[PDB]
């Protein structure tokens, strides 16, 4: 009956990701062992996936990289390391992911994107950007 | 000249009103040091209270001394209960600001202050 | 082996239940309080961290100040931020509780919920997405995740 | 006088003070105070900090946007301490503690840091550098903590001379380790005391009074080179401030004699204790020292603050340790103290 | 028109059959076996739950988030100092002290804008007339201390330099509605 | 035709206009001023001691069934003696009107209070007082509403500066939450925005 | 297009250093003082001077719309060549 199909779709996502090492990097990685089609990859690692099956907001997902700037992200997995050019897609603004549509490329856009910093070293610190508004006097360096 | 009256009709008479407020706050000083946990001594806190009166005695309109006494008996209403917190009566006492200078020579050396 | 390599095994335990179980404050001031609401609705189901609502500030480890702070209730913030026993973090969220938001020059506004409380993350925006607070409860995650307090207890 | 540091503002928050300062001890109890008296005013506060970015959290409040930064160091390794005492203008050294630890002797915490803050301020060209000893900090001595603090503080003198040698007395606080110690006695049945107290003399002052004198001593142009002893008033007798403690902390008071050699080694059992201590061998000493007198330095009233008696800021601290039924008493019920001129 | 929404229409109508419902729904607890129905419906539902690392939720191009100051193709920074964007900005949250950049050209030397003071309106990018300042969709930048939220001109060229190809996209995607 | 211009219905104008003069000639004894705006919404002016009498007339009278009261507002304005200028709207319900009362009142000259006529000013009524100081006689309860319980002020006046004269922060020396003059981080800045520029030729003030 | 000052701080393109004896430095202490790079005095000289017909030509951002309003720059000046005062570009004829 129908109960056989959905135990048979069960060994394919529990069967269907190169094997059992595989699984296991992504069931307490990502606690999800669905499988969909792979749209692309960026040039750090991330893979990014689609199953037009499932519901809006399921329907598009990455599995993040395991180290993107010497960090081991294995497990510290954060939202800020979906490239720009994939972020558009991967929250449903466009139906044409980088692959099919690259963006425009500048002379000036960052290459290697850099995910959010708060603690560690290489922080945002600021600062006041305009020069001095009032020059004081240097006084003579002889008497008189 | 020819202004309406409020609750006065002269300041002798206002002057009553700002005595009986002043019999409320003395007969309540005791009670709010230990109904809320205050950190000062009764003997002080009454001081306090006449302190903040002698900012005022200067005043001579009867229709001024009638709100001046008006605010002071919702002043007395808010710590009679405890809707105002230990934070709101220890207010009065600053603690914490720095006593500012009163000489010219103090107020020349720090600031433009006149 | 060394005693050390044990104590951080045992200071990265701890850190993981206290990750793991993070109780916010069903203290919601306003107006980002109905983002912190879509938090614990379906779509971004916050049970799915251990992260449970409880009303006591006796039983809650987080404190989401969500919401203007105002005069007065600013008594009010602190007191409510004592009771939560150690260890516990306050979660700033939204323009008004970062700093004084559109409320900056206000008469009756404190300018930010870091006068008041020590605010270990910030979550900006106005209102802040229901995503934006919730990766700014990971990012408080993450800061339990490197805690090191057994670790330099062996060094003292 | 870069135009940055001059001074600017009535003084708060949002100011400027130039006073830009390297707290060595803010994680601790004393440094809590200095820090906010740094802040509260215009103040750029490097705090140099090993515990936990959770202990350091409470100390975020008390400045304004970014009049505090926080660095790592380790007392041991050198150049930690000169990468943060490097712009600044007055150096606070307030790092001590009452016990040993597995890696830092008492030489390792009050000779050999200070000496290391000192040279590192000294070819770092700091104009101030504000240390603290104890006043019973005489070589001749019987405690091996106030011992080791009389050669340090002869030692910061020597490399960096021109130091500010604060010496207060016994202090006295919320989170302090002097009226929260008698007070926690009463988790014993009675409280020991060396011949009952008597031929003991403290003379404890208060924390903000403290602070208030080492936060004027970075400003005030005189006291360069001077040494304070900031004492307080009315030199109570152990036996009767102990008495008092009980007073405002409605419990007990059942003293009775102890020798100072059981004494001691029952402190020295409870030393042994891998986290804080209750008590140590050295603790047991320093509580049973009689205080100098105060008449051959300045002290506080040579430098612009007022001492606050104990009776006045004592219920603060003690109210905590009151049970139900004697929590809502005042200070009129209490019989203050009795001062000795001893 | 109004609409009676608890009020009887006709009463005194009652039959040992219509009797005995109300006994069988009072006594029996009938009505209240109806609501775990649909509870017990929803157990078999399947959860609006979407993992939020992995898979974040809907947005839109219009989306009004981190700021960015933008460039021009050739490299040239696009804002002019016009200073209209903390004319209608109500929270004062941007400041500008523009002087000459000794090439000619009227350019910013202070672009800092303090995101805790920020609402996050909208009014900055449609007053902008070059669109110079604009607003990406990064709503994920929690910081651990206050001071990060204070943005100035080069942060807020790096975010220009990095979501450019996001936010081209976007804005070539919305302009028209503009 | 016109599609930017607001349509105008002038029927609701001649009806307003007829009830103004109605009501001026009978209450000539506090009645100043009825006047109505282009909008067409009437505005009645009123001696400050006929409040009560105006109010009680306009909710029980007959063909005056104004029984809601939608708000009590004040105007401060430095400019005439008698500042606060305290506003009454009105609703009816019956005949689907609507009427604003006004009077005028100083920091010396309090009001008599309405709570005996309309409930629904009670919160408001207090509201006034703790943001333009204008007293209120008769009323119950007459506290603080909106502000700290420590405001030595009145918020709405227009000689009350924006950011105020106190800000709230925690002290350790004194483990409570504190006062201090406030100290803007970042000044308020006062734009100067008015053109110079007559806008308006038909408010035209001549000197 | 960045330069370190003597001090070893790196100097924006607006010109601005801390000097070796300034306090504020401290901020930048275990962390780092972020400048953007991409340069715009220099980005804008490396365009080529663009050549027209016209002794009027117009200038916008160049997606119409999406770029800055439609000016018009006068190119009689021969010592000097025209420039587009919201983008730094240049134009001549001839
Ligand atoms: C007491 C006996 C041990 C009880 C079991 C505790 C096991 C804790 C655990 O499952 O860690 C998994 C966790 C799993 O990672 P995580 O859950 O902490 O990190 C977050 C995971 N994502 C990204 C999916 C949100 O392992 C670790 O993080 C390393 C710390 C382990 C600490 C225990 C060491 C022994
Ligand atoms: C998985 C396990 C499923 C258990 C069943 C859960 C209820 C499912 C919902 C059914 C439903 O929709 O009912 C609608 C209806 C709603 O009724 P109604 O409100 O529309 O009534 C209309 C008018 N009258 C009253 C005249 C019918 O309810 C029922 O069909 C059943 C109601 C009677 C149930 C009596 C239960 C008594 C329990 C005690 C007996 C022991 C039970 C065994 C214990 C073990
Ligand atoms: N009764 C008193 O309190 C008296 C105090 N004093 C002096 O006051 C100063 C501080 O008083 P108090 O603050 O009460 O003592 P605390 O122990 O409370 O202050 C301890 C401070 O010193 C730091 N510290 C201690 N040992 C080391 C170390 N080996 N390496 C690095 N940092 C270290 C601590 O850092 P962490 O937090 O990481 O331990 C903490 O910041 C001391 O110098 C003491 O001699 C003088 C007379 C008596
Ligand atoms: S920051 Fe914005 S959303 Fe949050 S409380 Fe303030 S106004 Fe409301
Ligand atoms: S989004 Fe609105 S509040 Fe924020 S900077 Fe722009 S104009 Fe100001
Ligand atoms: S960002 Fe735009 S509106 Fe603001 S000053 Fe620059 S050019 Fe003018
Ligand atoms: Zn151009």
């Amino acid at each position: 009956m129908e109960l056989v199909e959905v135990l048979k779709r069960g060994v394919q996502q529990v069967t269907g990701h190169g094997g059992l090492r595989g699984l296991l990097r992504v069931f307490f990685r990502a606690n999800d062992i669905r499988i969909g089609t792979l749209v692309g990859e960026d040039k750090y690692g991330n893979k990014y996936y689609e199953d037009n099956k499932q519901f809006f907001g399921r329907h598009r997902w990455v599995i993040y990289t395991t180290e993107m700037n010497g960090k081991n992200t294995f497990w510290d997995v954060d939202g800020s390391m979906v490239p720009p050019e994939w972020h558009r897609w991967l929250h449903c603004m466009t139906d044409d992911p980088p692959t099919t549509n690259p963006p425009t490329a500048r002379k000036f856009i960052w290459t290697n994107h850099k995910f959010n910093v708060s603690a560690t070293p290489e922080q945002y610190v600021p600062y006041s950007t305009t020069r001095k508004k009032i020059h004081e006097w240097v006084p003579p360096s002889t008497p008189y | 000249t020819s202004v309406k009256p409020i609750f006065s009709r002269d300041l002798n008479e206002a002057k009553r009103r700002v005595r009986e407020l002043y019999r409320a706050w003395y007969r309540e000083v005791p009670n709010t040091v230990h109904l809320m946990q205050l950190d000062i001594t009764v003997k002080q806190g009454r001081d306090k209270v006449r302190e903040m009166f002698m900012k005022n005695a200067h005043v001579t309109d009867p229709r001024v001394v009638d709100l001046l006494v008006i605010k002071g008996k919702m002043e007395l209403q808010e710590t009679i209960k405890v809707w105002k917190q230990r934070t709101h009566v220890m207010r009065f006492f600053h603690e914490t600001e720095t006593p500012r200078p009163k000489d010219f020579l103090s107020k020349f050396y720090m600031g433009h202050d006149p | 082996s060394r005693a050390e390599y044990v104590v951080t095994k045992l200071d990265d335990l701890i850190n993981w239940a206290r990750r793991s179980s993070l109780w916010p404050m069903t203290f919601g001031l306003a107006c980002c309080a109905v983002e912190m609401m879509h938090m614990a609705a379906p779509r971004y189901d916050m049970d799915r961290f251990g992260v449970v609502f409880r009303a006591s500030p006796r039983q809650a480890d987080v404190m989401i100040v969500a919401g203007t702070l105002t005069n007065k209730m600013a008594p009010a913030l602190r007191k409510v931020y004592d009771q939560m026993p150690e260890p516990r973090y306050v979660v700033s969220m939204g323009s008004c509780a970062n700093g004084g938001g559109y409320y900056h020059y206000s008469y009756s506004v404190v300018r930010g919920c870091d006068r008041i409380v020590p605010v270990d993350i910030y979550v900006p925006g106005c209102p802040p997405t229901a995503e934006a607070l919730l990766y700014g409860i990971l990012q408080l995650q993450r800061k339990i995740k490197r805690e090191q307090k057994l670790k330099i207890w062996y060094r003292r | 006088l870069h135009h940055a540091v001059i001074p600017h503002g009535k003084g708060g928050r949002s100011s400027v003070s130039g006073v830009v300062a390297t707290v060595f001890g803010a994680t601790g109890f004393l440094g809590r105070y200095v820090v906010n008296h740094l802040g509260r005013m215009g103040s750029q506060v490097i705090i140099p900090y090993r515990c936990d970015v959770y202990d350091i959290m409470h100390l975020r409040l008390m400045g304004d946007l970014g009049q505090l930064t926080f660095l790592e160091w380790d007392a041991r390794d050198k150049d930690s301490i000169r990468k943060a005492v490097q712009h600044s203008n007055v150096v606070i050294n307030l790092i001590g503690r009452e016990w040993e630890t597995r890696n830092f002797d008492f030489e390792d915490v009050f000779v050999n840091i200070p000496r290391a803050i000192a040279q590192a301020s000294k070819e770092a060209g700091v104009e101030r550098f504000i240390h603290v000893s104890h006043l019973n900090a005489s070589m001749k001595s019987s405690s091996k903590s106030l011992r080791s603090k009389a050669v340090g503080e002869k030692e910061v003198r020597s490399v960096f001379p021109e130091a500010i040698i604060i010496r207060p007395s016994d202090i006295f606080g919320r989170e302090d380790r002097f009226l929260n110690h008698f007070a926690n006695y009463r988790w014993f049945l009675a409280v020991p005391l060396v011949s009952l107290g008597f031929k003991t003399v403290k003379q404890p002052v208060y924390v903000a009074d403290v602070s208030k004198g080492i936060v004027n001593a970075t400003k005030d142009p005189d006291a360069v080179g001077k040494t304070f002893a900031f004492t307080g008033p009315n030199r109570y007798l152990l036996f009767h401030l102990v008495k008092y403690i009980f007073g405002m902390t409605h419990r007990t008071f059942i003293p009775y004699p102890l020798p100072l050699f059981v004494y001691s080694w029952i402190g020295k059992l409870f030393g042994l204790s891998p986290f804080e201590p209750w008590t140590t061998k050295d603790k047991v000493e320093r509580i049973h020292i009689s205080d100098v007198m105060p008449t051959d330095l300045p002290g506080l009233e040579d430098l612009g603050v007022q001492p606050t008696p104990l009776e006045l800021k004592s219920i603060e601290v003690l109210r905590r340790h009151r049970t139900y039924r004697w929590l809502s008493s005042e200070i009129e019920e209490t019989k203050p103290a009795k001062t000795v001129n001893y | 028109t109004y609409k009676y929404v608890n009020k009887k229409e006709q009463e005194s109508e009652v039959d040992m059959k219509s009797a005995t419902d109300n006994a069988a729904r009072i006594l029996m607890w009938t009505e209240l076996i109806r609501g775990l129905g649909m509870t017990l419906s929803y157990l078999f539902r399947e959860p609006a739950t979407i993992n939020y690392p992995f898979e974040k939720g809907p947005l839109s191009p219009r989306f009004r988030g981190e700021h960015a100051l933008r460039r021009y193709p050739s490299g040239e920074e696009r804002c002019i100092a016009c200073k209209l964007c903390e004319a209608i900005c109500p929270a004062q949250a941007i400041t500008i002290e523009a002087e000459p950049r000794a090439d000619g050209s009227r350019r910013t030397t202070r672009y800092d804008i303090d995101m805790t003071k920020c609402i996050y309106c909208g009014f900055c990018q449609e007053a902008c007339p070059v669109d110079a300042i604009v607003e990406g969709p990064n709503f994920e930048f929690s910081t651990e201390t206050h001071e990060e939220l204070l943005y100035n001109k080069e942060k807020l060229l790096n975010n220009g330099d990095k979501w450019e190809a996001e936010i081209a996209a976007n804005i070539q995607a919305d302009y028209l509605y503009r | 035709k016109r599609p930017t211009v607001r349509p105008r219905s002038d029927v609701t104008h001649k009806q307003l206009s007829a009830f103004g003069e109605y009501v001026a000639e009978i209450l000539p004894k506090y009645v100043q001023q009825v006047q109505v705006s282009c909008l067409d919404e009437l505005e009645i002016c009123i001696h400050p001691d006929g409040v009560i009498p105006t109010l009680t007339f306009l909710r029980d009278h007959t063909n005056a069934q104004f029984k809601s009261l939608a708000d009590l507002t004040a105007v401060d304005v430095p400019t005439r003696q008698n500042r606060f200028e305290i506003v009454y709207n009105l609703l009816s319900l019956r005949f689907n009107s609507r009427i604003r009362v006004k009077t005028y009142a100083d920091e010396l000259t309090p009001i008599d209070s309405i709570v005996s006529v309309h409930i629904a000013a009670n919160w408001y009524e207090r509201e006034v007082w703790d943001m333009f100081g204008v007293f209120f006689f008769n009323h119950p309860d007459l506290r603080r509403i909106l502000t700290d319980y420590g405001f030595e002020g009145h918020p709405f006046r227009k000689d009350f500066p924006l950011t105020g004269y106190v800000e709230l922060r925690y002290d350790d020396e004194v483990k409570r939450v504190v006062a201090e003059p406030v100290e803007l981080a970042q000044e308020f800045r006062k734009f100067d925005l008015n053109s110079p520029w007559e806008a308006f030729p038909a408010y035209r003030q001549p000197p | 297009g960045v330069q370190v000052s003597p001090s070893g701080e790196k100097i924006t393109h607006t010109g601005q250093v801390y000097d070796e004896k300034d306090y504020r430095r401290v901020r930048f202490v275990d962390r780092q003082k972020e400048v953007n790079e991409n340069f715009a005095i220099d980005l804008i000289a490396q365009q080529p001077v663009n050549e027209v017909e016209h002794r009027i030509i117009a200038c916008d951002g160049g997606g119409g719309a999406l770029g800055h309003p439609k000016v018009y720059i006068n190119l009689d000046k021969e010592t000097k060549t025209g420039t587009c005062g919201y983008c730094g570009l240049q134009f001549k004829q001839h």
